[PDB]
């Protein structure tokens, strides 16, 4: 529904993006006279998986799963930019603005932090 | 006085202060156990069970 800050605030809904109806299975008509934009982007991550390093006999590494540690602080939201309509018919979204960025640091097995500019900057 | 290879002849017939001192031998061996761990613990590096 309409929520409030007070509603919200101190539950870890704040680091959540919105989410559609399991029935929004529609879509969105492109005009390609018309000039588009993305009005809010969100991203909320749920895994970092980390390349490990594969000793020098090697033969392939994974990505292992990582614990975080840096608490509800890792979503992307607020992003604005506009939706081009280009010649081929394709959609091309270029970022102008947004909380684009969030810190985090995970930890691997073993106890190595990894930190990261989790980010879609431009 | 007792020579020094003798003192622990004073448990022969002291029941209670027998069972003390295998009380005593058991946490020491219990005691290394645990820090014999922690050490091996501390120095082993889990990265290459191959070689
Ligand atoms: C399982 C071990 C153990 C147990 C349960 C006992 C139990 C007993 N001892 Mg025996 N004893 C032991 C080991 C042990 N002893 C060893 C190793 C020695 C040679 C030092 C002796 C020498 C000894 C004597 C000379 C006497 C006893 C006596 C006795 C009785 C009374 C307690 C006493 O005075 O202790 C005293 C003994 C100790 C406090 C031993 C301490 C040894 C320390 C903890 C070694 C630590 C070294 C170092 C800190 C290690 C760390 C690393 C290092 C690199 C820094 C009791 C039956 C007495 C008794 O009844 O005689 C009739 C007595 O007069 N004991
Ligand atoms: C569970 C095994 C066990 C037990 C409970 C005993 C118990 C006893 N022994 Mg026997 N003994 C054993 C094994 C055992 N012994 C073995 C394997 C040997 C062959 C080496 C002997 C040879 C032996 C002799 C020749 C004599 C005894 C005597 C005694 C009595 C007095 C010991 C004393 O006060 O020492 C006091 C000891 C000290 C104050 C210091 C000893 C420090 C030694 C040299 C090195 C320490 C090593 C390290 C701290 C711990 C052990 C490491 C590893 C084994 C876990 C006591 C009833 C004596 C006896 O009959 O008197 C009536 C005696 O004369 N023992
Ligand atoms: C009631 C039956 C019963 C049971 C279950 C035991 C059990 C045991 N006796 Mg024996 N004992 C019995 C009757 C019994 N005894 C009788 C009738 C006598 C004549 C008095 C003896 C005299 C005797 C002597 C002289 C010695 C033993 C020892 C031991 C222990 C050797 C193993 C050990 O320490 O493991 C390692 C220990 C653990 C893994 C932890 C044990 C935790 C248990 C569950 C006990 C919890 C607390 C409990 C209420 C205390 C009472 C214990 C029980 C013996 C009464 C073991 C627990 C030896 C001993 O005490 O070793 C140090 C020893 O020196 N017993
Ligand atoms: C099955 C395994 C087992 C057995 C049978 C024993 C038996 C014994 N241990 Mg125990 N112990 C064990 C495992 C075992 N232990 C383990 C795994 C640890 C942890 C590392 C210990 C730690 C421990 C300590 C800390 C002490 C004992 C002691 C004793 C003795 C107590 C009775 C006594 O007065 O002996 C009389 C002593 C003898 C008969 C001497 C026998 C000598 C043996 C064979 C060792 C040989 C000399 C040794 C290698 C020299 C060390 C040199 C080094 C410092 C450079 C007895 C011989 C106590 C002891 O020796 O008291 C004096 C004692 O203080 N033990
Ligand atoms: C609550 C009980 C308990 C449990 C679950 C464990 C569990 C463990 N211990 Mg600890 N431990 C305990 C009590 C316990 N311990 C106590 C009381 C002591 C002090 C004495 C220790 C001292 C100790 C040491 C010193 C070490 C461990 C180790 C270990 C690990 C390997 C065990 C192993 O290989 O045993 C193997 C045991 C045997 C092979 C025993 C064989 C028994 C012989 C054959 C006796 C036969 C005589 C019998 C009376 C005849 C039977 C008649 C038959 C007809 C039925 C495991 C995590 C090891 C480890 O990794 O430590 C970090 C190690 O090195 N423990
Ligand atoms: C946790 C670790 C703690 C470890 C504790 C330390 C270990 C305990 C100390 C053990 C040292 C033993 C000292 C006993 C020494 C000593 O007390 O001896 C004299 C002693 C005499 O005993 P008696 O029966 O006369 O009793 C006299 C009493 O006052 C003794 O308490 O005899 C014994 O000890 C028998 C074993 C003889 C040992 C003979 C050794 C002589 C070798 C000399 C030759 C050397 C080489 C030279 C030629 C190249």
């Amino acid at each position: 529904q309409t929520l409030t800050y007070d509603d919200i605030v101190g539950t870890g809904l704040a680091n959540k993006c919105p989410t559609l109806d399991d029935t929004a299975r529609g879509a969105y008509p492109i005009d390609s006279s018309q000039t588009y934009r993305i009005a809010r982007l969100c991203l909320q991550p749920t895994t970092f998986l980390v390349k490990e390093e594969p000793k020098n006999k090697r033969q392939e590494a994974e990505f292992v799963p990582t614990k975080l540690v840096t608490r509800e602080t890792t979503s992307l939201d607020q992003i604005q930019g506009e939706l081009k309509v280009n010649s081929d018919g394709s959609l091309t979204f270029v970022e102008e603005d947004g909380i684009d960025f969030q810190p985090v640091t995970v930890q691997m097995a073993g106890g190595e932090r990894i930190p990261l500019l989790f980010t879609v900057k431009n | 006085g007792l020579p020094w290879y003798r003192v622990h002849t004073v448990l022969i017939n002291d029941p209670g202060r027998l069972i003390a001192a295998h009380l005593m031998h058991t946490a020491l061996v219990a005691g290394w156990a645990g820090s014999m761990a922690l050490y091996e613990l501390a120095t082993f590096d889990p990265s290459d069970p191959v070689l």
